């Protein structure tokens, strides 16, 4: 199976210079250009970005928004693709993936963008990087939830007892407010598992590397 | 420079139902000597990363459902969903490659739905948080349709600054949608009141759904 995982994104300060990654397998990496394409939390899709393949001697090319600013190259020996960005500014404040382009050189190519990775965040901003304080929310069935509150960037992850509960489970996009973001997460599950069954929140954002799990007692 | 632009913006269409959208290119995406137009659409649902559904305008990408269908050349071209389903709701966007790449700006596909109240659960402050002096009561109004809904605070009967709420995106399953409120006190301002209530409007009933606590 092809698959494509960014990695690099975190914090930066306006003007601040990042790196990313994209750690590829599962084709001939060489014989492929690759692509950068970026999206600002609640906008468009934006192509960066591209560097050819070997055929073509890894040529690159970059949207006049990026031109002069972002350098895309890749290492062949293990097929990683990256991003250098520079002078960096709030409207580069996405999240960027990586995806692989075409093979101009096989009989069966096609042009597009056909596989794509999961994308790595970044902020731009003077802001400071904030941990989370996690809260546990407690009152046919019964919902419960985690309030993840004051914490700075973007993004963090939450699950339900490690993932078991899925099912049932709203988490709501954060809110920023005052240099400082909030989001909950809400759980509804039968009445007689709870409290009589353990119910947990793991929390995670990795800008802090914070790693918490709260469990769900009544009161 | 090549413009990309799509039509409608967004749109809502029910389960079953037949979904047409446009997109324009500034320029011929037509090479010549192939005749294939470097014109691609591509689905992204909620919290997901975009997926290639349609190459060369009219190809559809391995594993993609036949209710899928690119058409169109030049510089205008369609994207066509028949019996449009629940888990459709995404936005698609539409990309030139003809020279490097260009997406358009996307349409917004949200799925209608019968209407759908609301069930609203009011949480108040944990100890752990109170002890830090902080005191957040959290309202959670979830699985409704439509999207428009009221929710009021109020404090021992008085309506009550410090409200942040947030929706999620509709449901993948069961197209409705969800939203928390948050309402953020001081511990010492939370201690001066006893009764705390939610109060969600919709217009699935004429009469206010109220959940409420006493400190
Ligand atoms: C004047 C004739 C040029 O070449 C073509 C043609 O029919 O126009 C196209 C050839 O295109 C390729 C190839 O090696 O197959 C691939 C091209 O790729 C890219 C690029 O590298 O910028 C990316 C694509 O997504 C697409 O945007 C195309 C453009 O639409 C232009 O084709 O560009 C590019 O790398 C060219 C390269 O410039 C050399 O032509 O090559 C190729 O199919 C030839 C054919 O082999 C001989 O006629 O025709
Ligand atoms: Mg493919
Ligand atoms: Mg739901
Ligand atoms: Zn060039
Ligand atoms: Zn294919
Ligand atoms: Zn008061
Ligand atoms: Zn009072």
């Amino acid at each position: 199976e092809v698959k494509l995982v960014e990695s690099g994104g975190g914090l930066v300060q306006p003007g601040g210079s990042l790196r990313l990654s994209c750690a590829t397998s599962g084709f001939t990496f060489t014989d492929y250009y690759m692509s950068w394409v970026r999206q600002p939390p609640g906008k468009a899709l934006k192509w960066l970005a591209f560097i050819r393949n070997k055929a073509k001697g890894y040529t690159t090319e970059y949207s006049a928004s990026v031109k002069g600013r972002f350098t895309i190259s890749r290492d062949n020996s293990q097929s990683f693709l990256y991003l250098q960005m520079n002078t960096l500014r709030a409207e580069d404040s996405a999240t960027y993936y990586c995806a692989r382009d075409i093979n101009p050189g096989s009989d069966g190519y096609y042009d597009a963008l056909d596989y794509w990775g999961q994308g790595t965040s970044v902020t731009v901003s003077r802001a400071k990087t904030t941990p989370p304080s996690v809260y546990p929310l407690a009152p046919s069935m019964v919902t419960l939830g985690c309030l993840v509150k004051g914490y700075f960037p973007e993004p963090v992850t939450v699950t339900w007892n490690s993932g078991s509960l899925s099912s049932g489970v709203h988490t709501f996009p954060a809110v920023l407010q005052s240099d400082l973001y909030t989001l909950s997460s809400s759980v509804t599950v039968p009445s007689s598992t709870w409290p009589s069954e353990t119910v947990t929140c793991n929390v995670a954002h990795p800008a802090s590397s914070t790693k918490v799990d709260k469990k769900i007692v009544p009161r | 420079d090549i413009v990309m632009t799509q039509s409608p913006s967004s749109l809502a269409v029910s389960a079953g139902e037949k979904v047409t959208m446009s997109c324009k290119s500034s320029q011929s995406l037509l090479n010549s000597r192939t005749r294939k137009n470097y014109l691609a659409w591509y689905q992204q649902k909620p919290g997901q990363s975009p997926k290639l559904l349609i190459y060369w305008a009219s190809t559809r990408e391995s594993g993609v459902p036949d209710r899928f269908t690119g058409s169109g050349s030049g510089t205008d071209f369609t994207l066509t969903i028949s019996s449009v389903q629940a888990e459709d709701l995404a936005v698609y966007y539409c990309k030139q490659s003809y020279n490097l790449r260009t997406f358009g700006g996307g349409t917004k596909l949200e799925l209608k739905r019968a209407d759908a109240a609301p069930t609203v659960s009011i949480f108040p402050p944990s100890s752990e948080q109170l002890t830090s002096g902080g005191a957040s009561v959290v309202c959670f109004l979830n699985n409704f349709y439509p999207k428009d809904i009221a929710v009021k605070w109020k404090i021992d009967g008085s309506e009550r600054n410090g409200v942040l709420n947030s929706w999620t995106d509709q449901d993948s399953k069961d197209s409705t949608y969800s939203m928390s409120s948050t309402l953020t006190l001081t511990k010492d301002e939370y201690e001066r009141h006893n009764s705390y209530t939610c109060e969600a409007t919709h217009k699935t009933s004429t009469s206010p759904i109220v959940k409420s606590f006493n400190r």
